[PDB]
C-alpha cells in the first residue's frame, strides 16, 4: 500500500 | 567553517501557505496570485482512495464545496479546475504576500528544501534530494499533504514538489506544481513500489570536496583512476555512473582544492572497497549524497 | 513517517535581521521592537581584535558612528548602550515585523535553529545542539557573526544564541541575547580551547524511539540494565551520565513505544560494545545525539 | 586562535 498524505 | 545539511531561509514560502478542506478531508494548499494549488485528492474520502475516477468526484463539485482559509481569513473561491494530479481553485483576493516565483521540474539528484505544513500552518523545514528512482526520504505524516518543495535563487522561489503520498518503504512520492508525478507513481491506494535506488556519485564527490574545504583530508591518495574503471567499482557498489558532464560540474571545486577530479574519484573507490575504519567525514560515517556541488559552493563560499 | 534534522520554519525570524556597520566592520543584527542587537566587537577594527578594552573603543563611539541597514531603510541610531558582549543600538522605528518573542538561556544539550545570515540577509537554516562543552557545531563564514538561534512555541520566537566567533577545532562559540556566552569563551582572538566533549545520552535514546517509532528496530534485544551499570558503560564510552530526571523525561516515548527506558539502555549498552557491523539506523550509522526527546514528539506526533 | 565572526 500506497499512502495518500 | 563547518558544513550542515542547511535548508533555505523559509519565510517566503510561509507566506503563500494556506488550508483547503473539502468535505470532510483537510490538506495543505499554495496561495500564489489569485491562485491555490493543492493534491487533487482532496476531493476524496477515504473509501474512494483505492480507486477514485478524480474527473467524476470533480464534475459533482462547484466552487463552494470548496473552504480556503489563510489564517483568520476565508478566502471565496470563485473558480476550480484539474491539472494533472492539481487542484487550482481561483480565489477571490491575490495574495499580498505573493514571492517572486517560478515552477520547476528537477532532476533526479538535486535538492531542495521541503516546508511542512499541517492544516495551512508550517511546522518545520529541512533539505532533501530527489532520489535517483523519483522518492524522497522526507518526514510527513497525515495531513501534511500539499506540503511543497522548493529553492531559493537571490530572493525567486523556484518551487518544484508537492506532497502527495507514502510508500511502504517508507519513503515519499509527490509532483511538481503542474501536478506531474515524480517516477511512476499514481495517487490512488493501490500496492506501488519505488524501484531500486542508487546512490548519486557526483554528489557524494561534491561532498568529499566539502570535507577537504573544511579539513578533513584523511581519505585522499596519491592514486588516480580513469573515469571507465572508477565507473566499473561504481556499477559494482550500486552506484550511478559518472557522467563527463558531472567531472565538469566538479569543476570550480576541484579547482578550489587543487585535487583533480578523477583523484577524487580514486580516493572513493577506495572509500567504497575499504570502508571508512571507524572515521568520519564532516560527522558522517557514511558517504553522504543529498549535497549538488552547487550545495558546496553556495555553502562553502 | 521519516525522521529528518528538521529546524523551525525561519520566517518570524527572517523579518528581523539587519544589516550593522561600524567604521569598517559590518556584520549583522537583530531588530525587535526599536532596538537591535548585535555583537559588541563590531566596534572593533582588526589590530583591535587580539585583546580589545571594549570600553574604551566604545566610550569612543557616538550614536552617528553605527549605521543600521534594514533591507532598503536606513534606521536612524538614537542611543546605544553594551550589555556582557552585546551592543544594543535603539533605533528610531520600532520593528513592524516583530514577533511574540522572548530571550532564554538554554542548558546544554537542547537543540535550536540557526538562521545563517550575512550582511543582513538570510543564507540558511539549520538544526544544532548545544554540546556538553558549550560549543555548537554550526555552518559559519566571516560575516556571519550576529546571526541567531532560537526555538519556536506556539507562535513565539524563543532567542536563545547569537554568533560570535569559531574555534581552532572548527566548532563555534557565541552568547545568550544578554551577551553572556556560553562556556568560557571571551570575544577576543587570543587561544582558547573547547573542553573535552562528550555524547548527549538522553538525546541518543530519544532518537533510538525515534527509530523504533518509524520501524527501525534490529538493535533492540531481550535484555534490561540498571541505571547504575548502564552509566558505568557509559562513562567508558564518553556519555553524559543518565539521570533519573532524563529517565522520567524519556517517559512519553517509553510509553508510546511499550520499551522500558532500561530496556532501551541495555539497546545503547551493546550498540557501544558491538557498534553497529554495518547497519544503520534511521539513514545514520552513527548514535545521533542532537535530537531532544521534545525533538522527536514533536516529529514523530 | 579563536577568530571573532
Amino acid at each position: 500500500x500506497a499512502v495518500l498524505x | 567553517s563547518g558544513f550542515r545539511k542547511m535548508a533555505f531561509p523559509s519565510g517566503k514560502v510561509e507566506g503563500c501557505m494556506v488550508q483547503v478542506t473539502c468535505g470532510t478531508t483537510t490538506l495543505n494548499g499554495l496561495w500564489l496570485d489569485d491562485v491555490v494549488y493543492c493534491p487533487r485528492h482532496v476531493i476524496c474520502t477515504s473509501e474512494d482512495m483505492l480507486n477514485p475516477n478524480y474527473e467524476d468526484l470533480l464534475i459533482r463539485k462547484s466552487n463552494h464545496n470548496f473552504l480556503v482559509q489563510a489564517g483568520n481569513v476565508q478566502l471565496r473561491v470563485i473558480g476550480h479546475s484539474m491539472q494533472n494530479c492539481v487542484l487550482k481553485l481561483k480565489v477571490d483576493t491575490a495574495n499580498p504576500k505573493t514571492p517572486k516565483y517560478k515552477f520547476v521540474r528537477i532532476q533526479p539528484g538535486q535538492t531542495f528544501s521541503v516546508l511542512a505544513c499541517y492544516n495551512g500552518s508550517p511546522s518545520g523545514v529541512y533539505q532533501c534530494a530527489m532520489r535517483p528512482n523519483f522518492t524522497i526520504k522526507g518526514s510527513f505524516l497525515n495531513g501534511s499533504c500539499g506540503s511543497v518543495g522548493f529553492n531559493i535563487d537571490y530572493d525567486c522561489v523556484s518551487f518544484c514538489y508537492m506532497h502527495h503520498m507514502e510508500l511502504p518503504t517508507g519513503v515519499h512520492a509527490g509532483t511538481d506544481l503542474e501536478g506531474n508525478f515524480y517516477g511512476p507513481f499514481v495517487d490512488r491506494q493501490t500496492a506501488q513500489a519505488a524501484g531500486t535506488d542508487t546512490t548519486i556519485t557526483v554528489n557524494v564527490l561534491a561532498w568529499l570536496y566539502a570535507a577537504v574545504i573544511n579539513g578533513d583530508r584523511w581519505f585522499l591518495n596519491r592514486f588516480t583512476t580513469t573515469l571507465n574503471d572508477f565507473n566499473l567499482v561504481a556499477m559494482k557498489y550500486n552506484y550511478e555512473p559518472l557522467t563527463q558532464d558531472h567531472v565538469d560540474i566538479l569543476g570550480p571545486l576541484s579547482a578550489q582544492t587543487g585535487i583533480a577530479v578523477l583523484d577524487m574519484c580514486a580516493s572513493l573507490k577506495e572509500l567504497l572497497q575499504n570502508g571508512m575504519n571507524g572515521r568520519t567525514i564532516l560527522g558522517s560515517a557514511l558517504l553522504e549524497d543529498e549535497f549538488t556541488p552547487f550545495d558546496v559552493v553556495r555553502q562553502c563560499s
